[PDB]
């Protein structure tokens, strides 16, 4: 419920030790956790929003060149000047031209020119930056009541939001029923700004780091104008003419607009027309659940009469989810629900919304389960009315198993080191697994650093035969520790 | 110009689709391949200096394919 | 807790442009949806529907596509209908409606539900 | 692109009434956004059910919906002489936009 | 885009400048050198990894300066 | 003295009446009325629904 | 699939491929049929109209 | 019970308004007015001239 | 044209009778015989051709049905 039918789920299972369990949650996601005796809650984060920006540096896109003047000296006498030059609106760039008796001059040499033009802008690129604090995440948090229009209806009073911000990072949520859940999140080690600029064209809008936005060949002004005037590096945007070694000419670039929009191939986009709102990243978030009792403890078996009113229709990984109506008495009750087969009765298949209640008895409850890999049955209402309902899930054995390891190591590789804190505290093994991944993500840093979808292929196949035509067993240290990694890493880039 | 270094490989990946994916992630293979089908014999030329630099095999494909992937 | 009271309409005539407001309370501006919804006299619920947002990006109707623009203000809490160009037929009972927008900022899909909650609705009539 | 509910039905008080409405492949045939409403003649339309089979808080748990394809049928089981009013249906296009039924009058004696 | 292919080798170069000479005959070489200067270990691992193959001197410099100047 | 165009390129265009449209999973592909006219462009992806 | 008054059963991705002038399943207004030159061919016999 | 349709092949169809229109060497290639439709079935090809 | 890919081979058969069975088992044989009648010529090449290569004895009879049988 709010984390079905999303494609991006990753259950997480178990607590250890004091009730406190460790997730990295992003926007593309959102996580469901099960507990063993706690209720399972959905996690989403949902807004990510930068509060007080800065104006760092401002490039010019489209200019324009007015008060054309220009200069000219005899050849031996030295160098033409302006006090047009020494402005710095003006841009300026010697040449040299033929001179003679037919130029008035004398003496038949080369004489040397200058060339004036009033530099003027008219359209900005101002290139916002934050800092790491007042930057507020928003995540969402909604427990598996079997309760209607609930599943994926991702609005209204299905759940409870908090709000994340760098120095008050704990803010526990008391939601409704349930107990009372606590975070304990780390938002300074996320995304790391500080190297993150906040690129605004007129109303689109990039996330991009600092030092490309710094190296960008386009002139430039810095974050408080004033009457401006003073363009840093004029001569990207303007090219002088020397036709012919006569006369030479000045003109003006164009809008750099299009060609801006080919530089940001590889920028996330995010939106600033109202807010800072970024819409990707993520944080790691120790989820702290002391508190957190189940709504429907203490209650009464059904007496019986269900009824099916949407059928079963599993979603992606395959979780059922079957929305059933009571009829009957004791209208606080406790759904008699269970996955099993038939004769020589077993009990197969995980249920996923612990401990489904009906209350208010007029209104249908959406159960969601785990069915096995086969077959299976579906059983619901207890003396009469035993409400046996068929279900065939395909595969769901090794493709399964294969499946969550791509997931894995997809994750692995969108995600850094982070993706060892997703789990919940494997204690010697998690914690040398993320810091031997620090080392070799260290390392994997100061290489592959700009360098595109084709090339690190390249790069892979051939440190890969190198791999393979090497001797002293180096065979496999160069080919699965680098090679075969910078494969995957080539194809999983460019999200 | 400044529609070159196109900021491709700087970190800062996540599961959102980017500006270019998609569009941008095989522009250069297919100018590429544009440019050799619009200009055979230096990729004909290329291939006899690849073949003349270097010993083993793999080494003439290699300099074979960074002489073709050099040029615009 | 949740009250939309409009603002009405005596007579108009077919040549000029009606503006009814609608004022909303009971819940914040930035995440709901509001729509537009016709009563003709005796007639089907003909759809003016305007999927406003915090942001205002606005789909227009079908019928009346390049015919009618509105505006909106968010400290006024506030959504417009600027019907231009008023013919004989266009007397009716206008409804404010209701809606929901996604979390995201964004409205791509309305939710399960639509119109929880209603305008008392303007009959504007033409002269 | 408009919905086909019939003019008036009526039915005594205690029975059981059925108010059908059929539309496209694109509003009702292939999506689950079908809805009903309440139209009482000195009142806004009022809210009757969600989704084709869900019900809003406050509404009664006498009144159920159904879909069988292009046709959603709106069933009343124990009519009461509160019923004296308008009904009319929506859906929501794969287009993006919205179409209403032309209404039904109901009447008990 | 459209801002690569940039008419370079075509013939029809006259005695008349062009568009942007001497402001096009360097933009790649200092494209090149920026690249290089802020990031480095890439230029480390292409010494690396021309040294390791190409059995003479001549064609590990090829080699190094081909995979320097193929990434941007 | 008398040129003949040979071929006329778009630098600067937008894009107006955005409309877009959806149907649900394994039941086709979405049809719209202004696919047919090729002054709009079009393209098909996957939503999860 | 229903023919004019016969029908069959038939495999999917068998349906899907073939060669035809297709139209989606969602389709009022039947008139922008997709791959038509499946069902459509130009006569061009000598250096001539076509 | 309740079927819905994915794809609509046809079967039989028929072709009028057929017009042509050439233009002369090396000046590019034609264009017609109807081509902006999607109903009308187009193709390029080489006559001398 | 859809005379080919005549949907032979999707699974899918159960206990009933098909649409055309009883015609459709044995029509590719009915034509692959009336085409060596009208065009031995092609036979006797293909005899010749699969006795070349092939050298073992059964590769003759593979080559030389397989080169009569995809020639309709
Ligand atoms: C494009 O938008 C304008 C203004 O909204 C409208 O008048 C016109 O009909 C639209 N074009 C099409 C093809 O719908
Ligand atoms: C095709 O020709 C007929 C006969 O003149 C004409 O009525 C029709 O409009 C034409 N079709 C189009 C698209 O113009």
């Amino acid at each position: 419920m709010r984390c079905i039918g999303i494609s991006n789920r990753d259950f997480v299972e178990g607590v250890s030790g004091g009730s406190w369990v460790d997730i990295v949650l992003e926007h593309g996601s959102c996580v469901t956790t099960m507990a063993k005796n706690k209720p399972t809650l959905d996690f989403e984060l949902i807004e990510t929003e930068a509060k007080q920006p800065a104006t760092l540096r401002k490039y010019c896109i489209e200019a324009k060149l007015t008060n054309t003047t220009t200069d000219s000296r005899c050849p031996t006498q030295g160098e033409p000047s302006l006090n047009e030059e020494q402005d710095k609106r003006f841009v300026c760039k010697h040449s040299m031209v033929d001179r003679g008796w037919g130029n008035g001059c004398g003496l038949f040499g080369k004489g040397g020119i200058v060339t004036c033009a009033m530099f003027t802008c008219k359209k900005n690129m101002k290139g916002k930056v934050v800092q790491p604090e007042n930057l507020e995440y928003t995540i969402v948090i909604t427990p598996h009541s079997g309760e209607e229009h609930a599943v994926g209806n991702d609005t209204g009073k299905h759940g409870k939001e908090i709000k994340i911000t760098p120095q008050s990072s704990i803010t526990e949520a008391e939601l409704t029923g349930y107990g009372t859940v606590t975070m304990e999140c780390s938002p300074r080690t996320g995304l790391d700004f500080n190297e993150m600029v906040l690129l605004q064209m007129e109303n689109k809008a990039w996330l991009v780091h600092r030092q490309w936005f710094l190296d960008l060949p386009l002139p430039w002004l810095p974050g408080a104008d004033t009457q401006g005037s003073n363009w840093i590096q004029k001569e990207t945007l303007v090219t002088f003419k020397n036709p012919h070694a006569k006369k030479q000419d000045v003109v003006v670039l164009g809008s750099q607009e299009g060609a801006m929009h080919t530089a940001l191939t590889g920028a996330t986009e995010i939106q600033m027309s109202s807010g800072n709102l970024l819409f990707t990243g993520h944080l790691k978030c120790r989820l702290r659940m002391d508190k957190l009792q189940l709504k429907g403890m203490s209650y009464s078996m059904c007496t019986g009469k269900f009824k099916v009113v949407k059928e079963i229709a599993e979603t992606q990984h395959g979780t059922i989810v079957i929305r059933v109506q009571y009829e009957g008495d004791g209208s606080p009750c406790k759904i008699p629900f269970e996955i099993m087969d038939l004769e020589k009765r077993h009990v197969l298949g995980r249920l996923i919304t612990v401990n489904p209640i009906v209350t208010e008895k007029d209104s249908p409850v959406n159960i969601e389960a785990e069915p096995p890999f086969g077959d299976s049955y579906i059983i619901i209402g207890v003396e009469p009315g035993q409400l046996k309902l068929n279900w065939f899930k395909k595969g769901s054995s090794i493709g399964q198993m294969i499946e969550t390891t791509m997931r894995g190591a997809k994750r692995m590789a969108i995600l850094g080191d982070t993706a060892w804190d997703f789990g919940s505290l494997g204690g010697v093994f998690t914690s040398i697994g993320k810091a031997l991944h620090q080392v070799f993500g260290a390392i994997y840093g100061a290489a592959f650093s700009g360098v595109s979808w084709i090339m690190k292929i390249l790069i892979g196949v051939i440190i890969t035969w190198i791999g393979m035509n090497s001797r002293s067993t180096s065979l496999s240290v160069s080919l699965v520790l680098v090679g075969v990694v910078t494969l995957y890493l080539g194809v999983m880039v460019q999200a | 110009s400044v529609a070159l270094v196109p900021h491709v490989g700087m970190g800062l990946e996540t599961r959102t689709e980017t500006w270019m994916s998609s569009e941008g992630a095989w522009k250069h293979a297919q100018r590429i391949e544009t440019w050799i089908l619009r200009h055979p014999g230096f990729t004909i030329m290329a291939a006899i200096l690849a073949y003349t630099i270097g010993t083993t095999h793999f080494q003439r494909a290699l300099i074979f394919i960074l002489l073709t992937a050099v040029a615009p | 807790e949740v009250q939309l009271v409009e603002s009405g309409a005596e007579v108009k005539k077919p040549g000029a442009s009606v503006k009814v407001s609608c004022k909303a309370s009971g819940y914040t501006f930035t995440s709901y949806a509001m729509h537009w919804v016709r009563q003709a006299p005796g007639q089907r619920l003909e759809w003016m529907g305007w999927i406003n947002a915090g942001n205002g990006n606005t789909k227009y109707s079908q019928k009346f596509q390049d015919r009618v623009t509105i505006t909106r203000d968010t400290s006024a809490s506030t959504a417009y209908m600027e019907l231009s160009s008023l013919r004989s037929e266009d007397t009716a009972i206008y409804y404010c409606a209701r809606d929901k927008v996604d979390d995201y900022g964004d409205y791509w899909f309305p939710t399960l539900w639509y119109f929880d909650y209603w305008g008392q609705g303007t009959l504007v009539t033409v002269s | 692109s408009a919905l086909t509910q019939p003019a008036s039905v009526s039915g005594s008080p205690g029975q059981s009434i059925t108010i059908s409405c059929t539309g496209t492949s694109s509003d009702v045939g292939g999506f689950n956004y079908v809805s009903w409403f309440q139209q009482h003649p000195g009142k806004a339309p009022k809210l009757m059910l969600y989704d084709v089979t869900s019900r809003p808080s406050g509404v009664s748990s006498r009144f159920s919906g159904s879909k069988s394809g292009n046709t959603a049928s709106l069933t009343i089981s124990g009519l009461q002489a509160e019923d004296e009013a308008d009904y009319y249906c929506s859906s929501h296009t794969s287009r993006g936009t919205w179409v209403f039924g032309g209404g039904t009058k109901l009447t008990v004696l």
